[PDB]
């Protein structure tokens, strides 16, 4: 279907620089925008940089601007990002992501293996509570807890939900709150009001377990919860 | 003497004018409604309306205002606007046929390229180069000192009459080579043609010679009483106020006529081209149309109510 | 009455429109060679559909909304999967089973597709056989259009007969015969009851029919009306008719009275297309001007 | 309006670039209309030139060409007709040496073709060119057959003037378009040529009725 | 094309099983289906601009 995988990710000296860059093949890239998204060692995804179809709008984070540089080729279909001034929170597992943007499309849908990458206001959402003791198949919830409210003056709320398998590639449940994504089952379903949201996981069984996120498009900023396990 | 030549020659300057300006301001309201269609045409015509009338309808204003006998009550700040207006106006009006016809000459030898490179995005750019080219070529008019008449400056000084004999040299010799060139090769590629027929040839033939000719007889000896008298001017610095006198008779004269052609240039436009008659029939039906002077169905319940 | 938004944005000669199982979207069909799904509410273009073919005359959005058919003169039927993984649309078969040209596609469901061609016959395609299970034959002129039920299960269709003859999905059996159209058959549309149906044509008329009746109920006719009609829709609540015709404008009808209710006098160019939204909420006009505008 | 929003707008705007550029690579090509009949030689004008309808591409010098060979459509003629409006020329193939055959005769309703189609209102202004076909073998034969009206010699010179006279005559209201007429040997080396001077005598045309003198 | 007027007229014998209905009663069908859907219709009763998404 869809390939995509990282190239080098290793060894940096603090403060320095290393070309990374995820390989692509098998989808219109040239049509599809693209992201990045970091996964510091132990605790926390939260979003790096975007780079669009036409490479017209790039945005960056609140330590993203400047010391890191973002590039493309679409003949040779891939992806480039430069970073610089590497230090110890800037060595994360980056993960290179696509993300097809329009109405109906499932953004951040597919993510590549990660840059094993070691050396030597803004919206504040937080899921509530980080590790849940569960049984499979009872029904257990979970709730990321935002600060301001996510509802657009259009009526649609846009904030999207992930699943992270333990210590593989994750996946997305369920995207702006009311749409299930393909090779989900529907046991999972998103829910809450248009401030506070919280999952409804029924029937769970041994491949539900890791880390689950939040994620939203009303603003840019996401800086969504830290995680939340799900243990047995 | 020059006070009564000068009061009747703008008295029918304002009559040449009134002649002239809704002319003027149809062929500005039909270029508009045809950039609507995607022609490089329409877009020069739109910004030849837009180098037309801005000076030639407000000089009628001015004139009924006082018959200026060089007296000057304003900071003069105001008809050096006017000097660079009708300066400009007469320099990207010669530079921009020169460059539609240059336009005609690549479409009808090099049709292939020419739809290429007839994007309305080409036309404005270089529409816009040409307006920079002018203003660049008109910026040493302003840095002239001696600015107490907008006219012309060749009575008192020498150099400032070699600058204007440099505005000549790149705004008037070379584009009457341009329009003489690419109109001659504009001839000989539709007389080289077999598609056209002789009613074709004769029209195109007909109107090329009338807007070069036009051109000529009425810009040309205004750069021929230009060139002499910046020569006489030159030789004679040191019977001068008769000899100037007669000059600036010449010169307003020439004027008159070189105004006369430029109120003229979409007059002849639409007189040479059979698309203007179809669209001003069109127009004129529209007109009656939207002023409701037929008022024949109001004609027929009159008829009805009286009985 | 008006106009509220306009989306224009193609090259040339945007021949029919169908709007999205959304109300949201509507798929723009040009023959050009470019099939655009479009967006009412932020006017923007979310797909693009190269053809293979640049000769097309229909299109067709599911109302699943997962597939897009569009077809042509070539007698080859083509359906794209546009939320393919890759994210590129793909046509899923190649369909070439009729002698004429394909003048309406639809969709009855996502394996059950009905076509509407020019070699005097309808035929029911499946995707994963590309062989017809049920063809329905029996009118003389070419078919140019047809209207599907709410239900997809009884549809009508009209050719160069004067005449409409509506059919059974199943068993591929014609179940009606209407006639009463003095000219050719432009467009029809269905009645969202599934019950009736009314139709114009190149006669100047727009004449009501109910299914059950197979009996002309009455017949829009004015003396202004010279020009003939290319495309019908209702409202979702009747007491309307949307009318293209070849005045280069619309016309709005009541249903049931038929007086000069809605004039719509926009397009420049002749209307080709005009469609209702499935929730009624707005009028599509389509036209050769490269134009798309959107009243309520 | 986020980053979906502003995500959005750059792919509807990439989408348009692509579009315009699709669309100023496509303007270029000429079409061309091929209205061959029955034994018309399309055969022979693909070699020469060398379910649906096919669609040849042929490069000739600097200018492309696709001709869209509208064949066994089977259908009615006006329903699809006004597809091809855009269309700048409409090639005609008429054999001359078939007189002798009703199935009535071919050329007479092979006439009445070329008459509905030069008197169509959508083709106000095409210019119309008519090629012919096996007239080596009208010589061989040749007159009462199919044209007795002539009422002259069996010259093969004076009859293909009269049949070619009278199929251009057959013009009422194309007074804006222009018949071009050409002799098709059949085996002359480019008849292109007779097309490449007819699309650029249109072209010619079409510049000078874009710059208001035509 | 004597054979070919067969298959034409099989499919009018065929058609002779034709179901019934009232066309008072039918255009009964018309007036009923009215006020079922005359809620949502937005050109008799359009809908203010709190509803309306077209602004
Ligand atoms: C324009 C070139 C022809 C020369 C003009 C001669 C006309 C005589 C006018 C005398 C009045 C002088 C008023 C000052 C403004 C002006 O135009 N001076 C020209 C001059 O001093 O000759």
């Amino acid at each position: 279907d869809v390939q995509l995988v990282e190239s080098g990710g290793g060894l940096v000296q603090p403060g320095g620089s290393r070309k990374l860059s995820c390989s692509a093949s098998g989808f219109a890239f040239s049509s599809f925008g693209m992201h990045w998204v970091r996964q510091a060692p132990e605790k926390g995804l939260e979003w790096v940089a975007y780079i669009s179809s036409g490479s017209g709008t790039i945005y960056y984070a609140d330590t993203v601007k400047g010391r890191f540089t973002i590039s493309r080729d679409d003949p040779k279909n891939t992806l480039f990002l430069q970073m610089t001034s590497l230090r110890s929170e800037d060595t994360a597992m980056y993960y290179c992501v696509r993300s097809i943007y329009y109405y109906g499309s499932s953004p951040f849908d597919f993510w590549g293996q990660g840059t094993t990458l070691t050396v030597s206001s803004d919206i504040v959402m937080t899921q509530a509570t980080s590790s849940v003791p569960v049984t499979p198949g009872e029904s257990v919830s979970i709730s990321c807890r935002s600060s301001k409210s996510l509802l657009h003056s259009n009526g649609n709320t846009y904030l999207y939900w992930f699943l992270q398998r333990p210590g593989q590639s994750p996946q997305l449940l369920i995207y702006r709150m009311s749409n299930l994504a393909s090779g989900v089952p529907d046991r999972f379903s998103g829910s809450g009001s248009g401030t506070a949201f919280t999952l409804t996981i029924s029937r769970l069984e041994a491949e539900d377990v890791g880390v689950y996120y939040c994620m939203q498009h009303l603003e840019y900023p996401l800086t969504f919860g830290a995680g939340t396990k799900l243990e047995l | 003497s020059f006070e009564e030549s000068r009061i009747v020659l703008v008295v029918v300057y304002s009559a040449v004018c009134t002649l002239g300006v809704p002319a003027n301001c149809l062929t500005a309201w039909l270029a508009l409604l045809q950039v609507l269609q995607g022609n490089v045409l329409a877009v020069y015509l739109l910004c030849l309306a837009l180098c037309e009338l801005l000076y030639t309808g407000t000089l009628p204003l001015w004139v009924i205002y006082i018959r200026n006998q060089h007296r000057w009550t304003l900071g003069l700040l105001a008809c050096k606007v006017t000097a660079y207006i009708f300066f400009c106006n007469i320099y990207v009006s010669i530079l921009f046929l020169c460059c539609i016809s240059c336009d005609r000459f690549v479409a009808v030898v090099y049709a292939l390229e020419s739809r290429g490179r007839r994007r309305r995005r080409t036309a404005i750019l270089i529409s816009a180069c040409i307006f920079i080219l002018v203003g660049i070529v008109h910026y040493p008019v302003f840095q002239t000192e001696d600015k107490e008449t907008c006219f012309d400056m060749l009575q008192m000084d020498s150099r400032i009459a070699g600058y204007y004999y440099a505005r000549f040299t790149v705004g008037f010799a070379i584009p009457l080579s341009i329009i003489a060139f690419t109109n001659h090769r504009i001839f000989r590629s539709i007389k080289q043609s077999m598609g056209l027929s002789a009613a074709q040839k004769a029209k195109v033939k007909h109107s090329a010679i009338a807007v070069v000719v036009i051109f000529l007889v009425c810009f040309a000896p205004y750069h021929l009483v230009l060139l002499v008298k910046a020569a006489a001017f030159s030789y004679y610095r040191g019977a001068m106020c008769g000899l100037e006198e007669r000059l600036y008779t010449a010169s307003v004269v020439f004027l008159c006529l070189s105004t006369v052609n430029g109120v003229a240039d979409p007059i002849i436009y639409v007189l040479a081209t059979d698309h203007s008659r179809q669209e001003v029939s069109r127009i004129h039906k529209g007109w009656k149309e939207w002023s409701m002077k037929t008022d024949v169905t109001r004609l027929t319940h009159s008829r009805d109510t009286e009985e | 009455m008006r106009t509220r938004r306009t989306l224009r944005g193609h090259l040339a000669k945007i021949y029919a429109m169908h709007w999205g199982t959304d109300s949201r979207l509507l798929v723009s069909a040009s023959q050009d060679g470019k099939l655009i799904i479009w967006d009412s509410y932020t006017t923007n273009k979310v797909h693009a559909i190269p053809l293979r073919s640049s000769w097309v005359m229909t299109c067709a959005y599911a109302p699943s909304g997962n597939y897009v058919a569009c077809g042509g003169l070539d007698n080859i039927c083509s359906i794209y999967n546009l939320k393919t993984r890759e994210g590129n649309v793909r046509v899923s078969r190649e369909l070439a089973g009729h002698t004429g040209y394909l003048s309406c596609c639809r969709f009855l469901d996502d394996n059950q597709i009905v076509t509407s061609s020019g070699d005097t016959t309808c035929a029911l395609w499946d995707i994963e056989t590309g062989q017809q299970t049920t063809t329905f034959t029996g009118h003389t002129g070419d078919v140019m259009s047809l209207s599907l039920a709410p239900d997809t299960r009884l549809f009508v269709s009209g050719a160069c007969d004067a005449s409409a003859k509506l059919w059974d999905v199943r068993e591929g059996m014609c179940r009606q015969t209407f006639t009463g159209h003095e000219s050719d058959i432009n467009a029809i549309c269905f009645f969202p009851n599934g019950n009736a149906f009314a139709t114009g044509s190149d006669d100047a008329t727009c004449r009501l029919f109910d299914l059950r009746a197979d009996q002309e109920l009455m017949t829009y006719s004015h003396d202004n009306i010279i020009c003939g009609i290319t495309s019908v829709s209702f409202s979702k609540s009747g007491r309307l008719l949307l009318a293209g015709y070849d005045d280069f404008n619309c016309n709005v009808w009541d249903a049931l009275k038929a007086d000069r209710a809605g004039v719509l006098a926009g397009h420049d160019n002749r209307v080709s297309c005009l469609g209702v939204t499935d929730d009624g909420m707005a009028v599509a006009t389509g036209s050769w001007d490269s134009f798309l505008k959107i009243w309520n | 309006l986020s980053a979906e929003d502003k995500a959005a707008v750059e792919r509807s705007k990439m989408i348009d670039r692509n579009l315009r550029e699709d669309g100023e690579k496509a303007a270029r090509e000429v079409k061309l209309l091929l209205l061959g009949a029955g034994e018309s030689g399309k055969s022979t004008i693909v070699k020469q030139m060398k379910t649906g309808i096919v669609e040849t591409h042929f490069t000739f010098k600097d200018l492309h060409f696709k001709m869209f060979d509208v064949g066994a459509q089977r259908s009615e003629r006006k329903k699809w007709i006004h597809c091809f409006e855009g269309v700048t020329a409409i090639i005609f193939c008429v054999a001359l040496s078939d007189y002798d055959l009703v199935l009535m005769n071919r050329m007479h309703e092979s006439m009445k073709l070329f008459d509905s189609i030069c008197n169509n209102k959508w083709f106000t202004d095409t210019s119309i060119i008519l090629f012919l076909n096996k007239k080596d073998l009208f010589e061989e034969k040749i007159l009462t057959i199919c044209y007795p009206e002539y009422a002259g010699s069996n010259t093969y010179e004076e009859a293909a003037a009269y049949i070619q006279c009278q199929f251009e005559d057959l013009n009422k209201r194309k007074d804006t378009k222009e018949i071009y007429t050409h002799f098709t040997c059949s085996t002359d080396t480019k008849n292109v040529q007779f097309v490449f001077d007819a699309v650029t005598d249109v072209i010619i045309k079409n510049n000078l009725k874009d710059c208001g003198l035509f | 094309s004597i054979a070919q007027a067969r298959k034409l007229v099989e499919q009018l014998k065929m058609e002779a099983n034709i179901d019934r209905i009232k066309v008072s009663k039918a255009a009964a069908d018309l007036m009923a289906y009215c006020e079922a859907h005359a809620k949502e219709d937005p050109l008799l009763t359009p809908v203010p601009a709190s509803e309306n998404p077209f602004r």
